[PDB]
């Protein structure tokens, strides 16, 4: 046999990249997987080029990232990187669970792998928002010191997680500590999750833009779909360039470059901008104890549906009501997004209950009665 | 082994910072270093501690009250900042002649509660458990 | 004399900023008024002309922006 | 010896006293390249009709090739004359013979050879190879044309087609055995009597990289072939390029020698048995030609590893190729040659083909001195000209999920 | 291998290219061209 | 996912009564031609999610010519969106082809691991 | 599972369907790259417009008059309007 | 929130650094480096920048190492335990005019000038929001605003009311060159040179930018053609059924 | 010509300047032994010598260019090599270490001969004709010449026994040497001297052969899968080879493949009349589909005979002509084609695929 | 065996052994563009251990 296939380690990178059956008609969607791979190498290595320069220390860390920025010979360029690829890690996420709950890659033969999904999207979050932390401006430390009040109204245990998650009595030294080592930590753990993740793929393959099964039409991936996946990293580092030299800073907040003081709050405290959104939800519900639990259902809610998806059809690219009701959501999603960084003020709140409402009713209600009354017209239009 | 995850000693200890009560005179400032930031406190003087009894929680915008304010009665405490938004206090000022939010000349009362003047919200607790001949933050 | 200073003085006399800097101005006539009763410091509502200015000052920077540093 | 009787037709014979039997036919070019998708099929109807004819003893039989067509009347030595007659008169009445037959049942016997063609594994996957390496060209059409075209032909598309291409200037008339040449020729120019004509143009074809994939789930094997642009008639390559497919030979899995045969290929299939059987062909038409394989695999899931393994064999074809498998391999070209021009039938045959398609026949001791004219690096030469990293055609029949699209084949031909 | 010693080829054209171009378009700019007027 | 028996059922219930089948018929036409997988040679059969124990019986035991037919017209439908191309109306599935060819065998299928399930809680 | 290597993918019995192609080296590289990359994407953003059209007109109709709102009531105008909130 | 609580938005001038392509006019960075000496320096600190950074900068190295001598800086005390002291050096950092907070604050009636050399990166508008500040005093402040004693009205800064007061006035420096020192003139040169302080990097990155757009568009447009050449055999399928 | 041995050596002028040398085991081939031992023993021949392996023979032969096989027919075991005229030397020395001294190795036995024997065997059986044919010749010569033709695992043989059997054979007096395009006095000189020379004159526990005792009037069927044949079968004494050649010519023979004969009108047809040493079979068959096949065989058999005289003698000369293809350098024929008539009334009968369509004898 | 579809629009003008060069240069430059940044990326990061 060839030499990419007797080999254990070779049969192993030609079974995923060299010869993977992939379907003949994905289109460019199906690339961001691979993009997201690669910016999940670009975070760890950017990132181990951060922490051989980056000190923990609380009275040192917005210091040393500065000292980065203006010190180290390439420490701008590093950081950068680390932050706008950060962010386009998650424009990359949220292009891919779009995609999959666009065309049903949710639905039966992979559901598994859209479990891992979920917990790779939920681990991510903290990954993120733990590595902001580090940097300890204003928006850093305001953001740390919010989200663990918040996790401060658990039912009994609420009064003593806490002290465990700050290390003491407040966000300081043991807190910033203890999320870089984390922070160096999880993402290694979240390229294991990903590893499970493409092991589900490959048990049952990818799905197609038509839903209809790929295995009558299937090209390799060397030829096909590799020099895609160079398009489309490319055009990920074009525009990864277009920001990280140029506007590096836009994604970010200005309040972070503020050292973090306790004694002064800052006017407004909004996390960055790709969890915007569930912060919104958070807001929308009043009770603590209730926010945080409506948040962690806007993430985990994802595993419902592949359940509550009635539709006898995957996906959406042939189904009419599907297609409005996924673009409705998807813009009410933009829209908590936006609710997220505005103040909490006369019509917001409102808007933002009303914004959650739907976001909810999306999974419990619509894809449910939406896929049921298709799977209905279909039948009697047919007949 | 998750205990490392805990309030480590210099932490535990150092971090509750155990001052006298006794010490203090009922009329000045004993203006206090606590939770990392100031920590202003004045054990209550028996006409002042009475005179807020008598004060009534509605009359004050702020939906607050001194019994819940004090936790040990004569003895308690305020953290570092006159008004919602920081301003230095001052002392013996305002509505009711407690503190000045001299940053912008609000008037904070004895309550410590916004009682007029910039403050969006009435002054925070520095850790509020003071207890016995002692205080803590 | 500075550039910015004449730069505001032509776009305020500028037809565009001319309704913005009329609103001004019998505003602060209004707030003149009112602080002319004896009643002005117990009244709730002091108005002041914080938003016409904002106004103003918007039309008439979207004006001297481009220009200002072609003069330095 | 060849004889230019009168009419301008060409007598050339290959006679030699140890032939077992006596052949002679006559060959009129014009085969299926002559014809078009409307009227394709009716040359091979045409000669089965003139080869239905009686044989007055002898054994008359249609040829049939892609290019020439003609009608051989073998038979024993001593009877060859009146053969040579035979066949005249069965070419100057073939317009006579055409009128007067009922097509019916000559159609029938043409649909299903058409057929057989069709279901013969090899027959198949080598037809719809040619046809899509030559596609758009007459060439690219079947021999014994489609079961659709040949219902569809008539008596006067036969007489038009015998008027154009049965000509003099078209038409050869060969024979091999134990005669005297002069008796034969003598007897034929008193019998034959044909139309005059200009030699018909024949049609251009160029050579088009292409695949084509008739995958049948139900079949038991998987039937491909993988050839590149060859090298014709014409070419001064052409016993290169035999040397060149030689190189590589045959192979059967269960045959004895499959454990012993010399070529590389062989030894590396064998290894996992990814293939069934292969031989190396170079098909040599009168202008253009197909050099390569066909293969066919019993483990469907080793097409793949097959496909690679005969590429990268090939590759070596440029590098690596030693004085050894050179020398084999024109061994074992001359032999192959002597071996296809032993029967008297296949004597026959070959003047006509080369008569007729490039004017003049090399005798076997001239193609023998050709070949150990062959180095070695004249090999890697042609390897480097022809089959290194040029556009293959492929063709697959059954269980052909495994063999991956053109452009992993095409790029195992450039890979070191 | 030739992969290694190719891709200079192709940094140090684009390298010299951007920077003979920007120290063209920003010349008037930058300091070695504006230390002259304050010396 | 919803059963062909579900479906079935509640179109059948739908179908029965006049009113509604006049509201909804038409516009189950006009959903399925707006619906755009005729238009690339797939009949609404094709588009089931085959990912299914029940399914795959299904197809597994189609008829040799609708399943080759199926199989063709998948490849069409790949090859259409491989291509970003359609097909012209006049080679684009007619409504009258839409024959809801496999729903036979999908209902056999149900019916048969229905009866399984009823009798293993006898 | 429901999709196995090259040998057997899981596709049904396929037979009858012949696949024809040319090679590349063969075949005009972006043939129809720019008449296609303008009419045939007007036509797929045609098809797909409504789609993305209404949900979003709906959001950004909802959107804007929350903004408008909100910028009407902090304004000497909106004073009011806002103490009753 | 209020109009006023956002702080009026600051316009976008067309800086000479706006652009993609365009660095900062060091000529600026300069002068504003003077004007910062000269006014800022009484209030802000300004201390993540070292001499050794304005060299090849602003100033040649010669005048950055005699601006460090000029200044004192503490130094390891002597071998006797006494302090000591040196004169700086390059690589010492620019000093504050105040030892801490505690001192700024004292010294500006509580208020607290931020250390400016991440104030670019650290306010909204960027360096425009600066030039809008220090040139967006009105001689008189809007009717009916009241300031807390020691506050300046200033739409632009959050809340309308800053403890600075307007500093830049016209002719208040002589710049080096001979260029006219306007309020306008000396408010662009700071807002560049404290762009500079937040983005010394500014003039690399937009270079390494360009030369990595040049080879990622070139690349980009390489892997299209290859792509495309590559999948024109699968494009240009074309498949037959024929059941009997 | 002839050594002490008493080995046969034939030699004449060839064509195609190929010396197509062939060695003919007279008795050695599938009438001799327990059934199937010549079809291993052919298997054997060229693997593995006293002198050169498998791998070394097969690969200096494919640089000398050569071609060898071995093939079994029911009257003698074929050695053919097919090679240049400078060649000879070499393999005629190969094949006398062929002849003598083949290692027979159980190695060889197990990977080699059984997988490709009994490839060989289900090869050849999937033709329906074939497998009739065999049943034919099985029916008709119950012994000897109807031994089945390639080796069967219903008769299980043993290494030992091949072994046993090419001992005990291969004897002097029981091999032809035949070559075409070879000299006959230096093939001699070869052949002398090669191991050939020490070979026994003939064979001291084995070789018996038994008489022919042909049967007729019997018949059988084979149910098999996919494609049917019926065949008919008429035993034939050696002095008949002359009658029947013109007979099958007259209707159409196997060895002359060309439409307008009466057996070539109807689908699959065909005739063809195996000549043995001592006997031969003229069998006339039909194949393909059970229902075309059903009527084809009857029309056969009433074309067979019914055949007019006159045409029966104007095939004389195609007759002449197929005897001249046939008579290879393996298989010398020597046959007088006479018009004489030849009856078919004694035939037996063979059906092999769907017996539920094919007809019984009695519907001959 | 059949007729094919008729590519004569899709057939490129270009010489046989000539385009097959073309795309050599273009690949090779991919590659040694791709080389030459990452060159840079890798010089750049690892100048930080400096
Ligand atoms: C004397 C005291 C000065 C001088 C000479 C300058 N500044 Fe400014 N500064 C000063 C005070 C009292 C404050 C308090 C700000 C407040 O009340 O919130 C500041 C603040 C700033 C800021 C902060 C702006 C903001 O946070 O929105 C900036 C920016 C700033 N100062 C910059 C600056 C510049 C560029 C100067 C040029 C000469 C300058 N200051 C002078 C006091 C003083
Ligand atoms: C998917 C995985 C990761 C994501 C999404 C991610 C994302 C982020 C983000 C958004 C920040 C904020 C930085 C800023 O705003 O300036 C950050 C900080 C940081 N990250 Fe990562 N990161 C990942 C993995 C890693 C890894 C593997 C390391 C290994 C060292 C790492 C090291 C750091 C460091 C040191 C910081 C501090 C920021 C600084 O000093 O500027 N990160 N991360
Ligand atoms: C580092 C993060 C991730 C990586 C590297 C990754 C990897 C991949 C890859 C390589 C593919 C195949 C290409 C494609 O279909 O786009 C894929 C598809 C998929 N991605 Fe991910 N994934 C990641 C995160 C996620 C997350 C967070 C989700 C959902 C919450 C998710 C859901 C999916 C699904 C369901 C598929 C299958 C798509 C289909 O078959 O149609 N992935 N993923
Ligand atoms: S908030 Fe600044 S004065 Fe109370």
């Amino acid at each position: 046999m060839p030499t990419r296939k007797s080999n254990t380690y070779l049969s192993l990178v030609n079974s995923y990249l060299i010869d993977s059956p992939q379907p003949s008609s994905i289109n460019y969607w199906w690339n961001l997987g691979s993009l997201l791979g690669l910016c999940l190498v670009i975070q760890i290595a950017s990132g181990v080029f951060l922490a051989m320069h980056y000190s923990s220390n609380i009275e040192l860390a917005f210091d040393s990232v500065e000292h980065i920025m203006r010190d180290v010979n390439a420490g701008w360029l590093i950081r950068y990187i680390h932050a706008n690829g950060a962010s386009f890690f998650f424009i990359c996420m949220y292009l891919h669970i779009g995609k999959a709950l666009y065309y049903g890659s949710y639905k039966q033969p992979r559901v598994m792998l859209w479990v891992i999904g979920v917990v790779i999207f939920i681990l991510t979050m903290a990954i993120a928002f733990m590595g902001y932390c580090l940097v300890y401006g204003q928006m850093s430390h305001w953001g740390a010191t919010v989200i663990t009040n918040l996790l401060s109204a658990i039912p009994f245990i609420g009064n003593d997680i806490v002290p465990f998650i700050w290390g003491g009595f407040s966000v300081s030294n043991p807190t910033i500590q203890r999320f870089f080592a984390l922070h160096f930590l999880l993402p290694f753990i979240l390229a294991a999750l990903v590893c499970m993740h493409l092991m589900a793929l490959h048990v049952h393959g990818s799905s197609n833009p038509v839903g209809i099964t790929g295995n009558i039409d299937r090209l390799p991936m060397h030829p096909y779909f590799i020099f895609k996946d160079l398009i489309t990293v490319f055009v990920f580092l074009l525009i990864f360039s277009l920001f990280v030299f140029y506007s590096p800073n836009t994604l970010g907040h200005p309040d972070n470059y503020i050292p973090g003081n306790p004694m002064v709050t800052p006017p407004s405290i909004v996390p960055e901008w790709y969890l915007l959104p569930f912060y919104a939800i958070l807001r929308s519900i009043p009770d603590k104890l209730g926010g945080v639990i409506a948040m962690f259902g806007a993430i985990l809610i994802l595993l419902s549906l592949p359940y509550t998806d009635r539709s006898i059809i995957r996906g959406n690219s042939f189904k009419v009501l599907s297609k409005l009701a996924f673009y409705l959501f998807v813009f009410n999603f933009i829209l908590l997004g936006n609710l997220g960084q505005l103040h909490v003020e006369v019509p917001y709140i409102q808007l933002g209950q009303f914004a959650t409402a739907y976001y909810f009713a999306h999974y419990i209600i619509v894809v449910p009665v939406i896929s049921t009354l298709e799977n209905i017209l279909y039948y009697i239009g047919t007949q | 082994f998750l205990s490392s995850f805990a309030a480590s000693a210099d932490v535990l200890a150092m971090a509750k910072v155990e001052v006298k009560l006794g010490a203090i005179p009922e009329g000045k400032n004993v203006i206090i270093k606590w939770q990392g930031k100031p920590v202003f406190i004045r054990h209550r003087t028996a006409d002042e501690i009475e005179e807020a009894n008598q004060v009534d929680i509605k009359t004050l915008r702020d939906p607050q009250n001194d019994a819940d304010r004090v936790k040990k009665p004569e003895w308690l405490i305020m953290l570092g900042i006159c008004t919602h938004l920081g301003c230095v206090p001052i002392g013996e000022a305002g509505d009711f002649g407690g503190w000045f939010c001299p940053c912008h000349g609000s008037h904070y009362d004895i309550s410590g509660r916004i009682r007029k003047g910039p403050a969006p919200l009435n002054l925070e607790i520095p850790e509020y458990d003071f207890t016995d001949d002692e205080t803590l933050l | 004399a500075d550039p910015l200073d004449t730069l505001r003085e032509e776009c305020t006399k500028t037809a565009a900023c001319k309704p913005f800097d009329h609103h001004f101005h019998e505003c602060i006539e209004r707030v003149t008024k009112e602080q002319e009763e004896p009643d002005y410091e117990h009244k709730h509502y002091k108005e002041d002309c914080i938003e016409e200015f904002f106004h103003l000052q918007h039309c008439v920077n979207d004006c001297v922006a481009p220009r200002l540093f072609n003069r330095l | 010896k060849y004889t230019t009787l009168s009419n301008g037709v060409t007598v050339a014979t290959e006679t030699n006293p140890a032939a077992k039997t006596s052949s002679v036919g006559l060959f009129f070019g014009a085969g299926s390249r002559s014809e078009h998708s409307h009227s394709n099929g009716i040359s091979a109807l045409t000669t089965n009709v003139l080869a239905s004819q009686s044989a007055k003893g002898s054994l008359l039989t249609a040829k049939n090739d892609r290019e020439f067509n003609g009608i051989i009347a073998q038979t024993t030595n001593d009877n060859i004359t009146e053969a040579g007659k035979l066949i005249a008169s069965i070419a100057s009445n073939a317009v006579d013979i055409v009128e007067k037959t009922d097509l019916t049942k000559h159609k029938q016997y043409l649909s299903a050879q058409a057929s057989a063609v069709e279901a013969d594994p090899k027959s198949k996957v080598l037809s719809h190879l040619y046809s899509s390496a030559f596609q758009g060209y007459s060439l690219a059409l079947p021999t014994l044309g489609t079961t659709e075209s040949v219902e569809n032909l008539e008596n006067q598309d036969s007489l038009r087609h015998l008027a154009k291409h049965l000509v003099n200037n078209n038409t050869v008339i060969a024979a091999s055995g134990n005669f005297d040449h002069d008796k034969l020729a003598d007897a034929i120019e008193a019998n034959l009597k044909i139309a005059e004509g200009v030699k018909p143009e024949i049609k251009p074809a160029s050579f088009l990289g292409s695949e084509v994939r008739m995958r049948d789930d139900t079949l038991p094997k998987a039937y491909i072939s993988i050839a590149v642009h060859g090298e014709g008639l014409n070419s001064p390559n052409y016993y290169l390029a035999k040397v060149a497919a030689a190189i590589y030979g045959d192979f059967y899995l269960h045959s004895t020698i499959a454990k012993f045969t010399s070529p590389k290929l062989a030894s590396i299939v064998q290894e996992y048995n990814i293939v069934e059987s292969y031989n190396h062909y170079s098909k040599s038409f009168s202008d253009t030609g197909i050099w390569g394989y066909y293969a066919e695999i019993a483990d469907k899931f080793t097409v793949d590893d097959f496909t690679h393994f005969s590429l990268k064999e090939w590759n070596r074809l440029s590098i690596s190729i030693s004085e050894a498998e050179v020398a084999r391999a024109k061994a074992q070209v001359k032999t192959a040659l002597a071996k296809e021009l032993a029967n008297s039938f296949a004597v026959t045959s070959d003047i006509a083909e080369k008569v007729l398609l490039v004017g003049h026949r090399q005798s076997l001791r001239e193609a023998f001195e050709k070949i150990d004219a062959i180095k070695v690096n004249d090999v890697k030469e042609w390897g480097k000209s022809k089959v290194w990293d040029r556009d293959i055609v492929i063709s697959g029949t059954g269980l052909i999920e495994d063999l991956l699209d053109y452009n992993r084949n095409r790029n195992e031909m450039a890979m070191m | 291998a030739t992969i290694f010693g190719g891709a200079f080829a192709f940094q140090g054209f684009f390298d010299v290219a951007v920077n003979k171009w920007w120290e063209e378009h920003n010349k008037a700019k930058l300091w070695k061209n504006v230390k002259g007027k304050f010396l | 996912v919803q059963s062909m028996t579900s479906v079935v059922k509640a179109a059948n219930f739908i179908l029965a009564r006049p009113t509604l089948s006049k509201i909804i018929t038409p516009l189950a036409q006009k959903f399925t031609a707006y619906a755009g997988y005729r238009e690339m040679g797939l009949k609404f059969n094709d588009l089931l999610l085959e990912e299914t124990p029940i399914m795959q019986t299904a197809i597994k035991r189609l008829p040799s010519e609708l399943n080759y037919s199926r199989n063709f017209r998948i490849l069409t439908a790949h090859q259409l969106a491989l291509s970003h191309q359609l097909l012209p109306a006049e080679k684009a599935v007619k409504p009258e082809e839409d024959d809801n060819y496999l729903i036979p065998y999908i209902l056999e299928a149900e019916k048969e691991a229905f009866e399984k399930a009823e009798l293993d809680n006898i | 599972t429901y999709m196995g290597w090259w040998g057997s993918l899981g596709s049904p019995k396929q037979k009858y369907i012949t696949q024809y192609t040319i090679s590349p080296y063969a075949a005009k590289p972006l043939k129809g790259a720019a008449y296609n990359a303008v009419f045939n994407t007007f036509r797929r953003t045609k098809n797909q417009f409504l789609y993305v059209a209404i949900p979003f007109v709906v959001v950004w109709s909802i959107w804007t008059r929350a903004r408008d709102y909100n910028e009407y009531l902090y304004t000497k105008e909106g004073r009011e309007e806002l103490e009753r909130v | 929130m209020t109009a006023a609580e956002h702080g009026l938005h600051p316009p976008a001038y067309n800086w000479p650094h706006n652009g993609m392509f365009e660095t900062f006019d060091h000529a600026s960075i300069r002068r504003g480096f003077q004007v910062y000496r000269e006014v800022c320096a009484a209030c802000h600190s300004l201390d993540r920048i070292a001499w050794r950074n304005l060299v090849g900068v602003s100033h040649t190295t010669s005048e950055a190492k005699a601006m460090a001598e000029e200044l004192e800086y503490d130094d390891e005390p002597d071998d006797e335990g006494k302090p000591r002291k040196r004169p700086g050096k390059l690589a010492d950092y620019i000093p504050g005019p105040y030892e801490n907070e505690q001192a700024a604050r004292a010294a500006n009636q509580g208020a607290y000038p931020p250390d400016l050399s991440l104030i670019v990166k650290a306010r909204h508008g960027g360096s425009d929001y600066i030039f809008s500040l220090l040139t967006g005093y009105p001689d008189e402040p809007p009717a009916g605003v009241v300031l807390p004693e020691g506050s300046n009205y200033n739409p632009y800064f959050p809340g309308g009311a800053i403890a600075m007061g307007r500093v830049l006035f016209d002719d208040l420096v002589e710049y080096e060159d001979g260029t006219p020192a306007t309020t306008s003139q000396m408010a662009k040169d700071v807002s560049t040179f404290l762009n500079w302080a937040s983005e010394p990097e500014h003039d690399d990155r937009k270079k390494w930018g360009l030369k990595a757009l040049v080879v990622l568009s070139s690349l980009y447009l390489l892997s299209i053609w290859v792509k495309r050449f590559k999948w024109t055999p699968i494009k240009n399928r074309k498949f037959r059924f024929d059941p009997p | 010509s002839s050594i002490p041995n008493s080995v046969k050596i034939a030699a004449k002028e060839s064509a195609t300047d190929l010396t197509k040398l062939s060695v003919i085991i007279n008795n050695a081939g599938s009438k001799t032994g327990k059934s199937g031992v010549s079809h291993l023993l052919s298997k054997f021949t060229f693997l593995n010598n006293g002198a050169k392996s498998a791998l070394r023979f097969t690969r200096e032969s494919e640089l000398l260019g050569g071609t060898f096989e071995s093939k079994v027919t029911r009257d003698a075991l074929i050695l053919n090599t097919t090679f240049l005229k400078q060649d000879l030397p070499y393999y005629v020395e190969a094949l006398g270490n062929v002849v003598s001294n083949t290692q027979f190795a159980p190695h060889e036995f197990n990977e080699i001969v059984l997988p490709t024997a009994n490839a060989e065997t289900k090869l050849a059986n999937a033709n329906p004709a074939f497998k009739g044919v065999e049943k034919l010749h099985e029916i008709t010569f119950r012994r000897g010449l109807g031994n089945p033709l390639f080796y069967n695992e219903s008769t299980p043989i043993k290494l030992e026994e091949v072994a046993q059997f090419s001992k005990e054979q291969f004897s002097g007096e029981n091999i032809s040497i035949v070559a075409e395009g070879a000299n006959e006095e230096d093939l001699t000189k070869f052949v002398s001297e090669s191991a050939f020379c020490y070979l026994p004159s003939s064979s001291s526990n084995g070789a018996k052969a038994l008489p022919t005792n042909t049967f007729t009037g019997q018949e059988a069927r084979v149910p098999s899968s996919g494609a049917s044949s019926a065949l008919i079968g008429i035993p034939v004494k050696p002095a008949d080879f002359g009658k029947y050649e013109v007979l099958s010519a007259a209707i159409g023979t196997s060895t002359l493949p060309s439409t307008s004969t009466p057996l070539a009108q109807i689908p699959g047809a065909t005739s063809h009349l195996y000549k043995y040493q001592d006997a031969g079979l003229f069998v006339i068959s039909v194949s393909g589909e059970a229902s075309q096949v059903a009527q084809g065989i009857k029309q056969a058999k009433s074309v067979a005979e019914s055949v007019s005289s006159s045409a029966l003698s104007e095939a004389v000369k195609a007759a002449e002509l197929s005897v001249a293809l046939q008579s290879t350098v393996d298989s010398p024929l020597n046959v007088k084609v006479v018009a004489e008539e030849a009856p078919i009334s004694k035939f037996n009968y063979v059906a092999v695929g769907d017996l539920d369509v094919l007809p019984y004898a009695d519907e001959l």
